[PDB]
């Protein structure tokens, strides 16, 4: 109830500037990246399990856990078809000691954040249950070939796990059947999900704050590494060119499509079955074949040859070289930043930069 | 005031150079930093048709200019062509055919290419040599004699103790209808365009005194093309490098020094051959400072939802300027506080402002916390300023002459159509035969009844 | 390399025409004809008959 | 699956979810509630 | 007919019968309007027009008082 | 505000062949005409904002960044900086064998940082849109597909619009890009 005491001077005139500055320094952080050069699961059935409970409508979040949850759902479905093409997402509401398969699991975020504006207007009635949501998601995912490193993220509030049946001989099938689940919790830590996270193989975390569970979302978009157990298959792929109407539609072949559609002249074809399709990456409806476009495979390169650290160095120490060798500028701060392997330098906006968007260094290509 | 009222309209430098003699701008386009100035107030379709045409000496027909664009633009398409044609940029020229070719003036193009390549002119700078020059001025410097001329001419037109003016623009104030003298003893007052003068941008200000300015150029032995070009040179120059003035006449000397006094050009001395154009003189433009922020001054004015203004200035000027459109509370030697009352915006209008003058200036002078904001000032204040002009503008006067109980009614729809046709009809009834024509026009058709 | 190398060393030296080099108008006029709509660049695309 | 793939075990208060009132002696027709008692008691 | 070269007012309706009020009391010095042209429109004499620019504003500020 | 980023391939390898040529069309016209696009693009409004780069075969150095002849003087002092880099790149140079075929993806890498840091130098009233130009004459090295779809889907992400002028020969790369 005194607070404001909090507020100290020395000389008073810069006094408070230093204790404005030292709350504000002490307002932010930087986050916690990982490097790896091992093996990662890179076609990837991810599968989101969220709450519905009585919990989601607890207001510890700026609005109520649902609504958080679900515009962090949103920016995850967003950053994890941004940087992952191949894979797919399926989203589950648990609700009421019942599971429903909200949104089946595809490749395109329309159908995903047209569901999730949907789901913002929903009740959250009852306790969750995370037997039936489990089981579904393992009804799906049994028979995704064994490449697919089959994953589930669930979105976990509340404390009462109302399952209908025994959930331990359930993460007994889950090991033997390959899958990796993760659970994301809120406000505690539970024995059961640290026991599901600790066995099929996955990552319990529990939240702080809206920053923390952005960075947790963000640890998750990432391929996460494989163990010891998961297939290394050879998926048969398939490339099909964009074929226009061939010369002003010169015996054509006029299709609707294939999955309130108009008439397509011309498109992507098949090399399986020789269907149309209008969007490129697509499973194969009719065949079974996975169909990309080859930058899709180049979009997803930079995790098998990955980037390194920045050696930095706050203070001015031997520099020679006064401008950035990102962006010919000069260094008006003391945070300096050289590489491994050319040694250049680099500033704090071309830090974020390289190593967050062009994900290669500007020397060493050079 | 049995016409409508002094409403300020900025002529955007379209309605000043379309409405001239084609001679004049003829002779216009004979320096470059005139036709740079031109090209650049053109809009953006018309600028990019220039820089397509400008490498080229044949007259393209006109079915190639109606269909470089798309189809959807044609609405927004004429309005470039026209005002290419008008400003006579684009002359006409004929295909030994029928197409109509067009081309650029030759003298626009040429000095156009002068402008952007090497020309056979030199801009009118020169230096014999001199160096760092005694008594070098300071870049700041030039910014602070920037506002202390410029805001002792403004405090002059609010008419505080500081009137330095020297008398020639003081007599150049009163002409331009912006301080008329009355009851010749000298009480210099402020007409109603010099209120909305006042809340005016800078740049805005300062044009509008180029174009008043010039619109009785035919006073001083003034020619309009040679302070153009010299307005447009100014305009078009760096404030850190340094100029002379061997190679301009005696009455460009007595522009000069007149210029001096309006502030927005540093001399040193009378009889010295070095000029610097100041800040002022960089940002005259035919435009908009912005809505959000000036690159002049920061804005401001905080406008909070409570009517409230928290100015973070200290000058009389600007807090004379809140006086006009609000009333104040507070003064402390970091701020001001003023109230926006119904009763403060209804003397604001009394003495003359359409509110549109008042929301652009507190858009103008937004403080950079009331920034971040997509509707920078509150809505519920803006549309409460217009509901107010819109309760103190509510009639609107014309002059004009009576058609009441004709004898027939063919003859009624006859002068009804008669108006129509000379464009002199105002007003029209259909049942009662109430009619109101042009009363400058009406002789045309009361001489008309004299002839049936 | 060692020919180009030359060749390029001596034509960077000599520099900056600006109004003379650059643009030949007749070079112009057949860059219009060519981006006019029955010219070369402009493939007669852009159709789709349905 | 099923109906549910299960259906909703009896979390607690079965007898005190919607008590004793389908609308003491009220109505009694919610299906969580007979389910629930015919797998508890 | 009757060639009148008055001054066209052109208003809304509320303003247009306090104008008619106005000028039965004769606030301004004369009968200035001289015929009502419309379900708007009126006319006034060319002179009193600045008379009317000033107390029609403040007469409509004096009603609100009482 | 607009940024207009060029960016010249110049490859002294072919445009030397291409001056052993003795054809009409030089690098000098190539420059030049480079210039008069950046001083087109600052004519067309105040606002607009230039940087031209040169991917030389072993270094991506940028080119940019009173009046004696009647230009606007900033546009004179772009093209003295401009003429005078060049003359600095091209003529004191160098002579390797293992690398000479020329670079794209290192120069649009410094592009696509120098529009991130003049992005952050926008204030909150403005906003800037952006492009890259890219003027290239010779054949590309396959080497550094793995790096050049990167500043690819940089571009993607940032906004930046990416346009080419190809000269002598077709470039699947870039027109995949
Ligand atoms: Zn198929
Ligand atoms: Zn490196
Ligand atoms: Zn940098």
């Amino acid at each position: 109830x005194x607070x404001x005491x909090x507020x100290x001077x020395x000389x008073x005139x810069x006094x408070x500037x230093x204790x404005x500055x030292x709350x504000x320094x002490x307002x932010x952080x930087x986050x916690x990246x990982x490097x790896g050069q091992v093996r990662l699961g890179m076609m990837r059935h991810l599968y989101v399990v969220v709450d519905g409970s009585r919990t989601m409508e607890d207001q510890d979040l700026k609005p109520n856990r649902l609504t958080c949850t679900l515009k962090l759902l949103e920016y995850f479905v967003e950053e994890y078809f941004d940087q992952n093409p191949i894979s797919q997402i399926g989203i589950i509401v648990t609700k009421s000691k019942r599971a429903e398969k909200l949104t089946e699991l595809s490749g395109n975020p329309r159908k995903h954040i047209t569901s999730l504006k949907k789901a913002v207007d929903m009740t959250c009635h009852g306790e969750p249950s995370l037997y039936n949501s489990l089981s579904i998601a393992m009804q799906t995912l049994k028979h995704m070939p064994g490449h697919t490193s089959r994953e589930v993220l669930i979105i976990f509030s509340s404390l009462t796990t109302c399952d209908p049946s025994n959930i331990y001989d359930l993460i007994k099938t889950l090991k033997a059947a390959k899958i990796r689940v993760s659970v994301i919790g809120l406000s505690a830590e539970v024995r059961v999900c640290t026991v599901l996270a600790r066995e099929t193989g996955g990552t319990y975390h529990v939240i702080l704050d809206e920053s923390h569970y952005k960075e947790l979302l963000t640890h998750h978009v990432s391929p996460p590494p494989a163990s010891s157990s998961s297939e290394c298959s050879l998926i048969r792929m398939g490339f099909p060119q964009h074929t226009i109407x061939x010369x002003x539609x010169x015996x054509x072949x006029x299709x609707x499509x294939x999955x309130x559609x108009x008439x397509x002249x011309g498109g992507y074809f098949c090399p399986q079955c020789r269907a149309k399709y209008c969007e490129l990456p697509v499973e194969c409806k009719i065949c079974g074949l996975t169909l990309v476009s080859a930058p899709h495979l180049a979009r997803s390169y930079h995790h098998l040859f990955p980037l390194d650290a920045f050696q930095e160095i706050p203070l001015e120490e031997y520099n020679g070289e006064r401008f950035c060798y990102g962006c010919q500028g000069e260094l008006k701060d003391q945070h300096v930043y050289v590489c491994a392997v050319c040694q250049n330098v680099f500033c704090v906006d071309c830090d974020v930069f390289v190593h967050d968007s062009l994900h290669c260094c500007p020397g060493c290509i050079h | 005031r049995g016409l409508n009222r002094v409403h300020l309209q900025c002529r955007n430098l379209q309605e000043f150079l379309g409405g001239l003699s084609p001679g004049v701008l003829d002779r216009l386009y004979g320096h470059p930093a005139t036709c740079l100035a031109v090209f650049r107030e053109l809009p953006s379709l018309a600028k990019n048709w220039v820089m397509r045409m400008l490498f080229l000496e044949q007259p393209l027909p006109q079915a190639a200019v109606a269909l470089w664009v798309k189809k959807e633009f044609s609405k927004a398409q004429e309005e470039s062509t026209g005002l290419l044609s008008g400003l006579r940029i684009w002359h006409t020229q004929l295909l030994p055919g029928g197409l109509q070719g067009l081309i650029l003036n030759p003298i626009f193009r040429q000095n156009l290419r002068i402008a952007l390549l090497g020309g056979g002119k030199a801009w009118s700078d020169d230096t014999s040599q001199l160096g760092p020059d005694k008594h070098a001025r300071d870049v700041p410097s030039l910014d602070k004699y920037a506002e202390e001329r410029w805001e002792v001419v403004l405090h002059f037109m609010v008419g505080s103790p500081s009137a330095a003016v020297s008398q020639d623009l003081a007599q150049l104030l009163s002409q331009a209808g912006l301080m008329k003298s009355t009851e010749p003893g000298e009480p210099p007052c402020i007409t109603s365009a010099g209120f909305q003068f006042l809340l005016l941008d800078t740049p805005a200000q300062l044009w509008y005194f180029m174009l008043q300015y010039l619109q009785t150029a035919q006073s001083r032995g003034m020619d309009l093309v040679e302070i153009l070009s010299f307005l447009f040179q100014l305009s078009f120059s760096t404030l850190g490098k340094d100029y002379s003035v061997e190679g301009m006449s005696d009455s460009l000397l007595n522009f000069l020094q007149h210029l001096r006094e309006f502030g927005l050009v540093f001399q040193r001395k009378r009889k010295s051959r070095r000029y610097y154009p100041t800040r002022l003189a960089i940002n005259l433009s035919s435009g908009v400072s912005g809505a959000g922020g000036t690159v002049h001054q920061p804005g401001f004015i905080v406008v909070e939802t409570n009517y409230r203004l928290y100015a973070y200035t200290e000058s009389e000027l600007q807090i004379a300027l809140i006086a006009l459109f609000s009333e104040m509370l507070y003064r402390f030697p970091n701020m001001v506080v003023a109230q926006v009352t119904r009763e403060s915006v209804q003397q604001a209008i009394a003495s003359g402002i359409t509110a549109q003058q008042i929301i652009h200036f507190l858009r103008t002078r937004a403080h950079p916390v009331m920034l971040k904001q997509t509707p920078v000032l509150p809505p519920t204040i803006t549309d409460q300023i217009r509901l107010w002009e819109l309760e103190r503008d509510r009639l609107r006067f014309t002059e004009g002459v009576l058609y009441n109980q004709f004898l027939s009614q063919v003859d009624f729809e006859l002068l009804l159509a008669h108006a129509r046709e000379l464009g002199v009809l105002v007003f029209e009834n259909s049942a009662k035969r109430l009619m109101v024509v042009t009363p400058a026009g009406h002789s045309d058709v009361k001489r008309f009844w004299k002839r049936q | 390399i060692i020919n180009s190398f030359q060749s390029i060393r001596q034509e960077m030296e000599a520099y900056t025409p600006k109004l003379t080099q650059v643009l030949s108008s007749s070079a112009a006029s057949s860059t219009i004809t060519a981006l006019s709509p029955g010219g070369a660049l402009m493939q007669x695309x852009x159709x789709x008959x349905x | 699956x099923x109906x549910x793939x299960x259906x909703x075990x009896x979390x607690x208060x079965x007898x005190x979810x919607x008590x004793x009132x389908x609308x003491x002696x009220x109505x009694x027709x919610x299906s969580d509630i007979i389910e629930s008692i015919f797998r508890t008691y | 007919v009757n060639v009148l070269k008055g001054v066209l007012i052109e208003c809304d309706p509320a303003m247009k019968q306090f104008l008619l009020y106005l000028d039965e009391s004769n606030a301004l010095g004369k009968k200035f309007i001289i015929q009502d042209i419309d379900d708007t429109h009126v006319f006034v004499i060319a002179e009193l027009v600045n008379v009317l620019q000033e107390r029609v504003g403040e007469l409509m500020d004096q009603n609100a008082f009482s | 505000l607009n940024l207009l980023v060029i960016v010249v391939d110049a490859n002294p390898i072919w445009w030397g062949k291409q001056a052993l040529k003795e054809s009409q069309f030089t690098l000098s016209k190539c420059i030049d005409a480079v210039m008069v696009l950046g001083n087109s693009h600052l004519f067309m409004n105040r606002s607009n904002k230039l940087a031209v780069i040169a991917s030389h075969i072993q270094e991506s150095r940028f080119l940019y960044p009173g009046s004696k002849d009647g230009k606007y003087e900033l546009l004179t002092s772009a093209n003295e900086v401009i003429v005078e880099e060049i003359k600095d790149l091209m003529t004191k140079s160098d002579i390797k064998g293992q690398h000479t075929e020329t670079l794209l993806a290192g120069s649009l890498a410094k592009a696509l940082c120098y529009i991130h840091r003049m992005n952050k130098e926008v204030k909150d009233n403005q906003e800037m849109k952006s492009r890259i130009l890219v003027i290239k004459a010779a054949e590309d090295s396959a080497l550094q597909y793995m790096n050049f779809m990167n500043v690819i889907f940089a571009a993607q992400k940032q906004n930046i619009l990416i346009d080419a002028c190809v000269l002598d020969s077709d470039s699947g790369l870039l027109q995949q890009a």
